[PDB]
RNA sequence: ACAUAUUAUUAUCUUAUUAUUUAUAUAAUAUUUUUUAAUAAAUUUAUUAAUUUAUAUUUAUUUAUAUCAGAAAU
RNA sequence: UGAUAAGAUAAUAAAUAUGUGGUGUAAACGUGAGUAAUUUUAUUAGGAAUUAAUGAACUAUAGAAUAAGCUAAAUACUUAAUAUAUAAAAAGGAUAUAUAAUAUAUUUAUCUAUAGUCAAGCCAAUAAUGGUU
RNA sequence: AUACUAAAAUUAAUAAUUAUAGGUUUUAUAUAUUAUUUAUAA
RNA sequence: UAUUAUCAAAUUAAAUCUCAUUAUUAGUACGCAAGGACCAUAAUGAAUCAACCCAUGGUGUAUCUAUUGAUAAUAAUAUA
């Protein structure tokens, strides 16, 4: 997960990203959540570092924010790689705005 | 392990690329397309997770078969297996079918005869299966020199190993034998004396009609020594060696040709370092036999 | 949007009507 | 979270569109909030109208606007609220489903689909109805 | 004085679907072509995966128009 | 046949419509919500834009049915062969004879062309409840 | 730590151990372009 | 109960002292029935207080990016 996040790789999570994040079965009863990254939050212990997701299921927007290294995810993996059109580092502007997220979870069936 | 267990392995990966639907094959086995099915996430048999990207496949080598031959399953019905598995394919499948080569086919006769011991299932599926490979138009499987050769040396050293008097058998065997052959490569000539050996073993008069009354031409096997090429000149003639062993055990008479001779002792010259053959067969055999 | 442009547009076209039959009259 | 006088969602199928908190029940101080999970009391501020068409109107709706009902908060729009795996999720809008005063269970049959998702929280506080009922648990 | 509802239109907002529109993609498929490797064959060819030339169909994003339905107003 | 019995080929007698194909549900049945009519109904020795390279599906006639690919194979699907200023097509199955899969004869099927039958698209004239509070 | 006080840390530069603040270096955070690109050669 | 550095008991001044719901006992005791225990235990909370910033939200005249209007300046180039 650190060279997933990693500064010095290219292929990082970055703002604009849509992640399927996966959640140990054996470990909890929870289930996998599709979000597109706003904000990948680095802290100054590698541990503490959480990605926030948005997702509009059907009518009702819902942001989740997800500690990266709790041992309740077996892995985070990346669906639609983001645009080379979006100018910032967190897109907490896409809300209510025609850039927001939208219904991810139909576009991508 | 082995050479036969990683030559099935190899054999697994051609013959499973090889099975897959057309328009699947660029969503599997080309690795740039590894995201494409991912995202697809197509639902496989058995409703299981879908497919996972795989390395692709590679032209194989006969050696591979070769080595699958030379791997050792003497009470394993594994080479009845993978024949059934190879044979079952659709007869469009091309490169399934143009991998079977007289060589092969021959060493799996060799093999059935005496490691496996049971040749009698082996030689059934490789006679019963003709139509097919005949449909796959690859009728060159089936030659004199190879297939057709290697039948009638297990049919002397099988009536030689067990005591058939009953001629008329022997004969339908024979022209059975005659007739499964489609290529029709008697050019050594090895044959006609082969089956006047089976006629004097058992009393019956040969008949093998539109065959060709050629008289022994064995090329000379050179006796230098070489590295892999020296390997593969032995080889080349290793059948033709078990032939004229098996003609100079069974029949007396044989020691009266001296090309047979002549070719058994260039081959003996050429292979003096390492063991015999022939003698290495009828061992395996006899410690088998039980 | 569109429809107002379109309705503007038609709405422009039958004053200039009018007041050409207005100015006949 | 909610207070006094905060116009909140009601995603039941108890005819009722929008509520006004009264009260928090199992709160000391009425200034105290209203977090996700607990009773409050509610007076609603808007109804779809009812019809006539079959007679013996089935008894799920009985919503006028101005009558007083309690309810469960399902979702909110606060994003500080830690959970135990330290997660936390905020929502759109907040919202409600109607209960029974005395029995507990709710007034609706089934939540709506479109906006059907509820906090996961409220399994744990044990409303095992709301969550079934609820399309998505997040 | 004032209350509700039902229906119809929109120079309004949101929108399912669909249709069409200006483009993009080191996008996918198959042909052809300039190349790079591995493997297989008999002892020069073919297969596979990449790399430019275009070709026909799709895929995803984007510009625009219309659209069930909902909201607002009359 | 298969050197000892697992497989394979031909014939005969059965099963399988949870695999792949074909065909039918644009009809019939029911109802009267909408519809006062630029679109619906009824009538006309009505009409042209001069209404389809249309046959859906029978009849008469004539001709044709070729090669690959995918599917496990196919009368499934894709691409190509020739054809009424060109273009546009298909499919074999079953039954008996003879050669060493092919040619025959019967039966049922596929496709194209002309004609007929059935059947269709568009317009005109006249009439179609009440309220001008 | 704190209104001024008070408390607490350092005042090493020597035979050996001690970093208080500023500056410097390293790592990290933030900001936002970057694989169509950064340093090197052959 | 006569120093300094440090550790410090008794003591004095003051703070705190809780309450509810559910569950078990138990639908038991009581009662025709309806209804429904005491004693006690645990779990959830309410109210009040104290502390903390690992994480979450706020701030963040540290800082970075985007941008409208106006003015000034450094370097390179051309000229004298
Ligand atoms: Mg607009
Ligand atoms: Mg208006
Ligand atoms: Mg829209
Ligand atoms: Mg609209
Ligand atoms: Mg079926
Ligand atoms: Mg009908
Ligand atoms: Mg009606
Ligand atoms: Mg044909
Ligand atoms: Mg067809
Ligand atoms: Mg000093
Ligand atoms: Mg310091
Ligand atoms: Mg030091
Ligand atoms: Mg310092
Ligand atoms: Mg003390
Ligand atoms: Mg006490
Ligand atoms: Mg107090
Ligand atoms: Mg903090
Ligand atoms: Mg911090
Ligand atoms: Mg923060
Ligand atoms: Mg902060």
């Amino acid at each position: 997960k650190r060279k997933l996040i990693s500064k010095k790789n290219k292929d990082r999570l970055k703002a604009g990203d849509v992640v399927r994040i996966v959640y140990d079965s054996s470990k909890c009863s929870y289930d996998t959540f599709v979000g597109y990254i706003l904000s990948i939050d680095r802290k100054q212990l590698v541990q503490d570092a959480s990605l926030l997701l948005r997702n509009q299921i059907a009518k009702t927007a819902v942001e989740i924010r997800v500690p990266l290294f709790s041992p309740l995810i077996e892995r985070i993996d990346l669906l639609t790689p983001h645009v080379s059109s979006r100018q910032r580092n967190k897109h907490y502007y896409i809300r209510g705005t025609r850039l927001d997220v939208g219904d991810l979870e139909a576009g991508l069936r | 392990a082995s050479t036969g267990e990683i030559a099935k392995a190899k054999l697994d990966e051609f013959l499973i690329y090889h099975k897959t639907d057309a328009k699947l094959k660029p969503f599997i086995y080309r690795p740039k397309n590894a995201q494409i099915l991912l995202t697809k996430d197509i639902r496989d048999p058995k409703t299981r997770e879908p497919l996972q990207p795989r390395p692709p496949v590679k032209p194989l080598s006969k050696q591979t078969l070769n080595d699958f031959i030379y791997s050792v399953e003497p009470n394993s019905t594994e080479l009845l297996d993978w024949f059934k598995e190879w044979t079952g394919t659709s007869i469009r499948k091309r490169a399934i079918w143009t991998y079977i080569s007289p060589i092969h086919v021959q060493k799996m006769l060799t093999a059935s005869f005496f490691k496996i011991g049971k040749y009698a299932h082996m030689v059934g599926l490789l006679y019963g299966i003709e139509h097919k490979f005949l449909k796959a138009q690859n009728p060159s499987v089936f030659d004199i020199e190879h297939f057709f050769n290697t039948n009638i040396m297990c049919a002397l050293h099988r009536n030689r190993l067990k005591d058939y008097k009953d001629a008329e058998i022997a004969q339908r065997k024979l022209q059975v034998a005659w007739k499964k052959v489609l290529n029709r490569k008697n050019n050594t000539g090895l044959a006609n004396i082969l089956v006047a050996t089976l006629g004097r073993q058992i009393g019956f008069t040969p008949e093998l009609t539109g065959l060709q009354p050629v008289d022994i031409s064995l090329p000379d096997i050179p006796n230098s020594s070489s590295g892999a090429e020296l390997k593969d000149l032995l080889s080349k003639y290793e059948g033709i060696y078990l032939i004229a062993r098996t003609l100079l055990d069974i029949d007396q008479h044989n020691a009266q040709y001296l090309e047979l001779q002549e070719f058994i002792r260039q081959y003996q010259n050429a292979l003096s370092e390492s063991s015999d053959p022939y003698d290495t067969h009828l061992k395996a055999l006899g410690l088998l036999e039980t | 949007s569109a429809k107002a442009v379109k309705f503007l547009k038609a709405q422009r076209r039958k004053q200039k009507n009018e007041a050409k039959q207005a100015t006949l009259k | 979270m909610i207070f006094l006088k905060s116009v909140i969602k009601v995603i039941d199928n108890s005819g009722a569109q929008l509520a006004e908190c009264i009260k928090v029940i199992r709160k000391g101080s009425p200034k105290s909030p209203a977090m996700v999970g607990d009773r409050i009391v509610c007076v609603i501020q808007k109804a779809k109208p009812l019809t006539q068409n079959i007679t013996g109107t089935a008894n799920t709706n009985r919503v006028k606007k101005g009558d007083i009902c309690h309810a469960i908060v399902v979702r909110s729009k606060q994003r500080n609220m830690c959970r135990k795996d330290g997660s936390t999720v905020a929502f759109g809008d907040t919202a409600c489903v109607l209960i029974n005063k005395n029995t507990g269970e709710p007034l609706g049959t089934r939540i709506m689909a479109n906006d059907g998702c509820v906090d996961r929280t409220l399994k744990d506080k044990g409303y095992n109805k709301i969550c079934s009922l609820a399309s998505r648990v997040i």
